[PDB]
């Protein structure tokens, strides 16, 4: 099962305010209109950085797993919200074949009709963490339209990851290093942007 | 940490020779870090005698507060040497002045003044159209100050 991933997955490619510029870019993005695997706990890769995409209506999703083996063998990240607060070990836990939540260590810290987006990367040993939320209205697959995912969590794990997993609808996505014009407004939030691999259009207007 | 008799605190050492340094707390010879002792005569030591250390089988020393400098207990700890960094020391802020101004990231000469701009909460510096530093947030207050070029 696959959907249409159209204009979403882009984020603050850093902390700079600006203001009525259009700024050129280039980073790991989700690629526009590219086809996202749709979900209903499978074993996913971590290649270049993932965009994940979630519905939720009574708080299904609870957390991800992050890390390369994630059976006791070397350190994993673990990202849990057990419905209070939010949780974040890096210890080398002992995972179960099938992990769900029903109804060595090195750091911690303890914190359809809605979207959360998130997107994970792992770049020089730092675990940047964008999301958004958003209300919506709709079951089939992800609404149409633009948003722009702010930075909250920044890990310095140091951990090599190359495989997740969802802990429990939603999307799973890709980044891939393509270049970006990103259009700011007056208030310093990204109204619009284009994918510069796209289409000769895209290529003209970057 | 550890505690060990004040005659032995000297082999607590690079490079260092002893039963202390052969067999309970060894150092690497090029190791880099701190060591920290201090006397422990009235914590540790026991008028009838503090057992409670044992060194390499392994045997006890006699603590106790009569003794001598020597034979005195000693708390010894090591710090091993990027999270653990020191301490920045930051300096008042002075406005509408040409000043040397030192923030998080970036540094640079300029004049201070107060902004009318609106930052992103997570946003701490500001680039104007040619790519050049126009305004920052001050790390300590939430508020954001403009960085007009001295004259
Ligand atoms: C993947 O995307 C291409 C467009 O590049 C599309 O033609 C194809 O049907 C998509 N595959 C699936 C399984 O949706
Ligand atoms: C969530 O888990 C943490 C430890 O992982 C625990 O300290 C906390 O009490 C838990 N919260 C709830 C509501 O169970
Ligand atoms: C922690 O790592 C050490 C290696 O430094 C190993 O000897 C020990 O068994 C590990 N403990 C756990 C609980 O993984
Ligand atoms: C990650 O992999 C590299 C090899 O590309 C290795 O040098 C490094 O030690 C690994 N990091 C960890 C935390 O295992
Ligand atoms: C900026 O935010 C203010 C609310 O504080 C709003 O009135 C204004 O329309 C916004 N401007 C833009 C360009 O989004
Ligand atoms: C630092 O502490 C002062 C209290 O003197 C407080 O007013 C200020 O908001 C604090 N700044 C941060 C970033 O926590």
């Amino acid at each position: 099962a696959y959907t249409n991933s159209f204009t979403r997955g882009v984020y603050y490619p850093d902390k700079v305010f600006r203001s009525s510029v259009l700024h050129s870019t280039q980073d790991l993005f989700l690629p526009f209109f590219s086809n996202v695997t749709w979900f209903h706990n499978p074993v996913l890769p971590f290649n270049d950085g993932v965009y994940f995409a979630s519905t939720e209506k009574s708080n299904i999703i609870r957390g991800w797993i992050f890390g390369t083996t994630l059976d006791s063998k070397t350190q994993s990240l673990l990202i849990v919200n057990n419905a209070t607060n939010v949780v974040i070990k890096v210890c080398e836990f002992q995972f179960c074949n099938d992990p769900f939540l029903g109804v060595n260590c090195t750091f911690e810290y303890v914190s359809f009709k809605n979207l959360r987006e998130f997107v994970f990367k792992n770049i020089d040993g730092y675990f940047k963490i964008y999301s958004k939320h958003t209300p919506i209205n709709l079951v089939r697959d992800l609404p149409q339209g633009f948003s722009a995912l702010e930075p909250l969590v920044d890990l310095p794990i140091g951990i090599n990851i190359t495989r997740f997993q969802t802990l429990l609808a939603y999307y799973v996505g890709y980044l891939q290093p393509r270049t970006f014009l990103l259009k700011y407004n007056e208030n310093g939030t990204i109204t619009d942007a284009v994918d510069c691999a796209l289409d000769p259009l895209s290529e003209t207007k970057c | 940490s550890f505690v060990i008799r004040g005659d032995e605190v000297r082999q607590i050492a690079p490079g260092q020779t002893g039963k202390i340094a052969d067999y309970n707390y060894k150092l690497p010879d090029d190791f880099t870090g701190c060591v920290i002792a201090w006397n422990s005569n009235n914590l540790d030591s026991k008028v009838g005698g503090n057992y409670n250390y044992l060194y390499r089988p392994l045997q006890s020393y006699g603590f106790q507060p009569t003794n001598g400098v020597g034979y005195q207990p000693y708390r010894v700890v090591v710090l091993s040497f990027a999270t653990v960094c020191g301490p920045k020391k930051s300096t008042n802020l002075v406005k509408n002045k040409c000043v040397n101004f030192n923030f998080n990231g970036l540094t640079g000469t300029g004049v201070l003044t107060e902004s009318n701009k609106k930052f992103l909460p997570f946003q701490q510096f500001g680039r104007d159209i040619a790519d050049t530093t126009d305004a920052v947030r001050d790390p300590q207050t939430l508020e954001i100050l403009d960085i007009t070029p001295c004259s």
